[PDB]
C-alpha cells in the first residue's frame, strides 16, 4: 500500500508556558529508506519566545 | 513519523504495517532541567500524503533556561529502545540538546505508539535517528526539517550459549 | 571496564588513553518499581592488570519483584550515550532485563568517567554493548561473565547544508 | 601500554536490601578487540536473594 | 483555584492578591506508573462569578490500571508545598488515590502559579487540603465537587536560636 | 475588597485522556476567606468517560 | 524515630504500639539535582534507651552544588503523608532546604516503617515535622539535634453527604 | 512501657560520596509530648565535607 515516495502534511496546535501557536507542514519522504523533509510555517502565535528545536520531534 | 523508519526483514515494522488504517502515539518529554511537554499525534493515510495532526503542550520551563532563552542548538543523533508493553510498541530515547557554546541540554523520551489495527509484532530492537534543521528565517518562522531513522538489532554478536534458568 | 572498547581511529578511545594513571567511574541505576542502586569503581593498571575496585550499594527492589524473585534471563544489549560534561564523559542508558517469558523491566542508567590525566575528548558519540552470562552455578557462586562493547559514531549521513 | 592481551582482576564488596556481599573476580579480554571475560566468586553473603544480572555491568 | 483557601493574616495571599488582574497556575501530576497529565488554567473575575478556563492533557495510563479500570475511590486530603522560585509561586504535594478495598496510586502535583500582577511575596508556607465528589451518576457525568483549603505555617514553633 | 465573602464560579475544560477527548463545563460557589467552594459539573461531550474521574477534580 | 510524635488518642500509634520488639525503616532521598541518599535503621529498646543503629549512603552531588558547598541554612519545616501499603506504614514528604542567601533546594521522602509484631494498622494521615540544629561547633564534629513532631487528621470538615 | 521521659543511643555508619564517615551520638525526650533532644560526634572522617543536613533526619 505504501511506496518508495509519499507526502507529508502537518497541523500542530500547541503551546509552551504561555505561547499559543499553530505550525503548518508539508513535505515529503522515503518511507522505506528512513527519511523525509518537511517545509514548516507558523501560522498563527509567530514569532517563537522559545528554541524551535523542542517541536522538532513532533513535526 | 516512525513510519519513514527502514526496517530490515529481521525486524517486523510496527508502522508501515499499522496501515490502512495507520496509528497514534502519545510521547512525554522530561527535560535536564524538569520542563515537561506532552504530544500527541494523529497519522493518518489518504492517498499519498500522510496526514499528522498533533497536539505538543510543553510547559513548566524555567524562564531563564536554554529552551525559554531560546539557546539550544540541535538534538544529537540518537538510538531508540523499543520494546512490547500491554501489546502497544513503547519507545525510550536519551536525547541531548546541544547548548550554545559547548555543554547539554537533556531530555528523556518515552513514547507509546498505538497501531489502529492489529500488526505482527516486534521483540526488543533499535532505532537509530538524527533529526536536523537544514535551513530557516530568522526568527523560525520557515523551517526546514530533516530526520533520517534506521532499525536494528545490535551489532554485537552474542556468545552466550546453552544455559537453564 | 570501558578500556575493553573498541574505538575505531576517528573517536578518540577516551578510556585507553587515561591509562596508564587509570581512571574511574560512578553510576546510579533506576529501576522502573524505583528499586535503585549507586556504585563506585577504580581501575588501576598493574602490568598487565586491570584490578577493578568497587564498592555497590542496592535499594528498595520489591518483595515480589523479578530481582529478588529471581525472573531476569539477561540484559538486552544496549546503547550508551556518550556527551562530554564539565571535562568529564557522562554515559547514558535504557537498559531493560528480559523476564521468563514476560516481557521486559527497564532501568535508567547515568555513568559519568572521571580521568586521572589529561587525555583528548571525544565529540559525541555512542557504545554499543551487550553483556552476558555464559554460566553459572544454579546459585550464581561462580559466574562465567563476558562483555562485548564497540564506540561508535551515527551510522546515518548528516545529509544537511 | 595497553597490548592485545591483558588480565584483569575485580573485586566488590555489597549491599542490596540490607543483605550483604563480597564477590571477587578474575578474568581476561582483548581492548583493542573490545571484548573482555571473567570469573567470578561470591565470597560471602552467598547464596545471593537478589538477581544476579543487576550486580553484572558493576562485576 | 487557589483564591478559596483561608489565608492567615501574617500570610500574604497571593491569589486574592492578584486580583482584579487574576492569574494562571501550570500542572504536571506524576503517577507512579508514569501516566502523566499537563494541565494549565487561567482564573478570572469580572462582578461576582469568577472563570478557569483550562485545558487538560493525560497519556500513558497503562490501559490495565486503576484510571483506566476506573478502581480509584478518592483523593485522601494533603497538604501543598508552596514556595518562591524564580521569582514564581510553585506548589509540590504528595497526592495519593485511594483504591478499592484497600491500596494507594501515588501521585506527585507540582504546580506553578503566575499572577499577571505584581503581587506581594510570600515566604516557604503550607495548604492542608481536601477534595471530595459529593453526588455523581455511576459515569459521572454529573458530579459535585467540594473543596476546603487552608493556609499555614508549621505549628511546631522552633526551638532555634542564636547561630552562624 | 473586589472578593466578597460569597462568590460565583464558571468553569470551562477541554481536555483529553488517552485519545478520549472531552469537554466538561460547570458552575458554582465557594466562600474566599473560609477556604470553601462546591461546584456543579456536566460532560457536555465525551460523556461517558472511560477514565476515573477522579484525575479531573483538582483541576476543574 | 518517631515515637518522638505527639498521638492523639484517636490515631493509632504505629511506632510505640511497635515495642517491646521495636521497628526498623528504609528511605529514599532523591534531591533536585538528582543527589541521591539509601538509608535503614534499627530502632530498638533496651529499658529506658532506644538505641539507633544506622547505615547511610548518597552519591552524585555535585561538588559545585549546595550540599559539597556546604550552602543549607536548614531543612524547611514539613508535613509527611502516612499510608498502610501491603501492610506496612509508608510516609512521604516534599521537603525543602532554605539556601545560603534565599532560595530553597528540594528533596523527596519516601519511608517505609517495618514494624515487628502486631500493632493496630491507622489510616491515612500526617505527621508536621520540624528537625532543627540547636548547636554545632564550626567544623560541625560535634552537633546537638532536635526533632518535633505531631500525628494528625485533616483540620479541614468532610463535607461528605 | 514508653515513658514520658527517655533517653536515646545514635550509631550511624555512612559514605557520602566516596567519603567516609562514623558519627554517634547521645539524646533524650518525651516520646508523648512528641519532642527529642540528641548530642551528636563525627567519629571518623571528621571533617564532614557536605552539609551536615542531609545528615540530620538520619540521624
Ligand atoms: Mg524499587
Ligand atoms: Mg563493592
Ligand atoms: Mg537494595
Ligand atoms: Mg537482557
Ligand atoms: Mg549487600
Ligand atoms: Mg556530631
Ligand atoms: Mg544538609
Amino acid at each position: 500500500l505504501i511506496k518508495e515516495d509519499m507526502r507529508v502534511k502537518v497541523h500542530m496546535e500547541g503551546n509552551v508556558n504561555g505561547h499559543a501557536f499553530v505550525i503548518e507542514g508539508e513535505g515529503k519522504g522515503k518511507p522505506y529508506e528512513g527519511t523525509q523533509t518537511l517545509n514548516l510555517t507558523v501560522k498563527e502565535g509567530a514569532p517563537l519566545p522559545f528554541s524551535y528545536d523542542i517541536l522538532t520531534t513532533a513535526l | 513519523n516512525r513510519v519513514f523508519t527502514k526496517y530490515p526483514e529481521d525486524i517486523p515494522d510496527y508502522f508501515k504495517q499499522s496501515f490502512p488504517e495507520g496509528y497514534s502515539w502519545e510521547r512525554t518529554m522530561t527535560y535536564e532541567d524538569k520542563g515537561i511537554c506532552t504530544i500527541r499525534s494523529d497519522i493518518s493515510l489518504e492517498g499519498d500524503c500522510f496526514f499528522q495532526n498533533v497536539r505538543f503542550n510543553g510547559m513548566n520551563f524555567p524562564p531563564n533556561g536554554p529552551v525559554m532563552q531560546k539557546k539550544t542548538l540541535k538534538w544529537e543523533p540518537s538510538t531508540e529502545k523499543l520494546h512490547v508493553r500491554d501489546g502497544l510498541l513503547v519507545g525510550n530515547i536519551n536525547m541531548a540538546l546541544l547548548l550554545e557554546g559547548g555543554g547539554h541540554y537533556l531530555c528523556d523520551f518515552k513514547t507509546t505508539y498505538k497501531a489502529k489495527k492489529v500488526v505482527q509484532l516486534p521483540d526488543y530492537h533499535f532505532v537509530d535517528h538524527r533529526i536536523e534543521i537544514l535551513s530557516n528565517d530568522s526568527d523560525y518562522n520557515k523551517v526546514k526539517l530533516y530526520e533520517h531513522g534506521v532499525a536494528r538489532y545490535s551489532p554485537l554478536p552474542s556468545q552466550a550459549w546453552g544455559s537453564h534458568h
